[PDB]
């Protein structure tokens, strides 16, 4: 669910999609809520940091 | 001119994979459409790419 104002939140628990449980580091419907970007010199306008 | 159900489609572990961001598909079922377009074919295992 969304976050209030100002509420940092640092858990990376591995989120459940589906309908069944969440287990183990990974599973179908399971994902590692944390992404990284893409950041280098090549990039243009609206992808650049 | 039908109700659509997304959910068994969504909830069974009888596909390979299940990709598309055009909106989340957890709320497929709550948004309502005009006309579907069913593209079914076949393609290499790779090739989905």
């Amino acid at each position: 669910s969304n976050l209030k104002p100002f509420e940092r939140d640092i858990s990376t628990e591995i989120y459940q999609a589906g309908s069944t449980p969440c287990n183990g580091v990974e599973g179908f419907n399971c994902y590692f809520p944390l992404q990284s970007y893409g950041f280098q010199p090549t990039y243009g306008v609206g992808y650049q940091p | 001119n039908c109700v659509a159900d997304y959910s068994v489609l969504y909830n069974s572990a009888s596909f390979s994979t299940f990709k598309c961001y055009g909106v989340s598909p957890t709320k497929l079922n709550d948004l309502c459409f005009t006309n579907v377009y069913a593209d079914s074919f076949v393609i290499r295992g790779d090739e989905v790419r």
